[PDB]
């Protein structure tokens, strides 16, 4: 688990 | 071109991307259900295991190890409760009125109320993430913030000296770069990505301010 | 809203005009230092209040928020003046033309020599990206509509509040963008400046705060 | 005397 697990991203 | 002035604003991402840091469990033992931290111990033990994290994600930011070791210190010292923050707000967007601590300590408000003085920090979080909300602020925008926190934060606090200062201020100016060019890519018009960028950075004197009352609150709480 | 038609020529103009009087101060001990400078402060404070009633767009709000906007950044528009007019004087805080301090001096009144570090800091800072004075006035009234805006409060009035200081401080960011292409900065170096000025304003929020907090002690 | 009086302006 990392924050990109988390919200809205551009890509 | 491997070093960091070298990166392509692709590469900067990339590579930031790479180090982001894990997302940490709160700690809980159930066969010790009466030595159950505070409030304030259970985020004080999160966030010490963070901090942990932190140094290690911070040397992986390319650029920062190019300093001297006391500036890295420096620069660590001074920003590392908004590294915390903004690393709170972020996960915690999808969570509107509460606070994602830990995927197993998810906090609302008034939860805030168990330490004297804390909630008027949490209703400053708040308002970040809702900020954040309203502005559909991005995965990688967040992350290039981050960096630009850690950078900026302490280096305004002879020769070599002005030529880290130097150093510092254009790995900045790349972060700027890479955060512009992710809102060309996306499709934003020059005006949209010159006030997109300004309403990010302006986001960052309230991150500061947040830090400072923290820290003013760990201080008295000593 | 008067603000929101202004071209960035105008706005410009409009703050260059509103800018306040700098004031001339009226052995050093602590407490006589300290008894300078919040005199001086108050001073200033009187024509703080009317040079934000000229900030395009700061008259529109309710008194309440204008009273709380500059409840929140009062000390971080004194810092900044403050900075501006020692930019020329490396080494020294220039609080007023007769009263042109070193270091040494903020030592005077104990936990001041480090506020008045981080202000030479910045005044260094200012000088090392060669600061324009309708970029300072840009970045002041940026600090008017900014610094109190997450603490507002409830209503839908309120929300409109926020959307239009949100849409002012775009303006301002269309100024800053227009200054800085009429100078002959590339696009490239244009987002770039827009980025170093603005990340000066945190450290002006921490310095305001370490102020606040030593002003509170005493 | 104002901030104008000090530093350098672009006009
Ligand atoms: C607002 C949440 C918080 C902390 C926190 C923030 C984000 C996060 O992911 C985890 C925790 C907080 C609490 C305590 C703390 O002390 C660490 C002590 N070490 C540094 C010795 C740091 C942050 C806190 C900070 C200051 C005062 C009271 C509470
Ligand atoms: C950094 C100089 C300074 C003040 C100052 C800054 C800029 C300027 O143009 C004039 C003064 C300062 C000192 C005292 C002060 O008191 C205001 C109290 N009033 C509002 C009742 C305000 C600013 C100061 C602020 C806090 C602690 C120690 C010193």
């Amino acid at each position: 688990l990392t924050s990109r697990d988390f919200g809205s991203w551009y890509a | 071109n491997s070093l960091a002035l070298s990166l392509t604003a692709d590469q900067m991402v990339s590579a930031l991307l790479d180090a982001e840091p894990p997302i940490l469990y709160s700690e809980y033992d159930p066969t010790r259900p009466f030595s159950e931290a505070s409030m304030m111990g259970l985020l004080t033990n999160l966030a010490d295991r963070e901090l942990v994290h932190m140094i290690n994600w911070a040397k992986r930011v390319p650029g920062f190890v190019d300093l001297t070791l006391h500036d890295q210190v420096h620069l660590l010292e001074c920003a590392w409760l908004e590294i915390l923050m903004i690393g709170l707000v972020w996960r915690s967007m999808e969570h509107p009125g509460k606070l994602l601590f830990a995927p197993n300590l998810l906090l609302d408000r008034n939860q805030g109320k168990c330490v004297e003085g804390m909630v008027e920090i949490f209703d400053m979080l708040l308002a970040t993430s809702s900020r954040f909300r309203m502005m559909n602020l991005q995965g990688e925008e967040f992350v290039c913030l981050k960096s630009i926190i850690l950078l900026n934060s302490g280096v305004y606090t002879t020769l070599k000296s002005l030529e880290e200062k130097d150093h510092i201020h254009r790995v900045l100016d790349k972060i700027t770069d890479t955060l512009i060019h992710l809102m060309a890519k996306a499709g934003l018009t020059l005006q949209q990505q010159h006030q997109r960028l300004a309403q990010l950075l302006l986001i960052l004197s309230h991150i500061r301010h947040m830090s400072n009352k923290g820290m003013e609150h760990l201080y008295s709480m000593k």
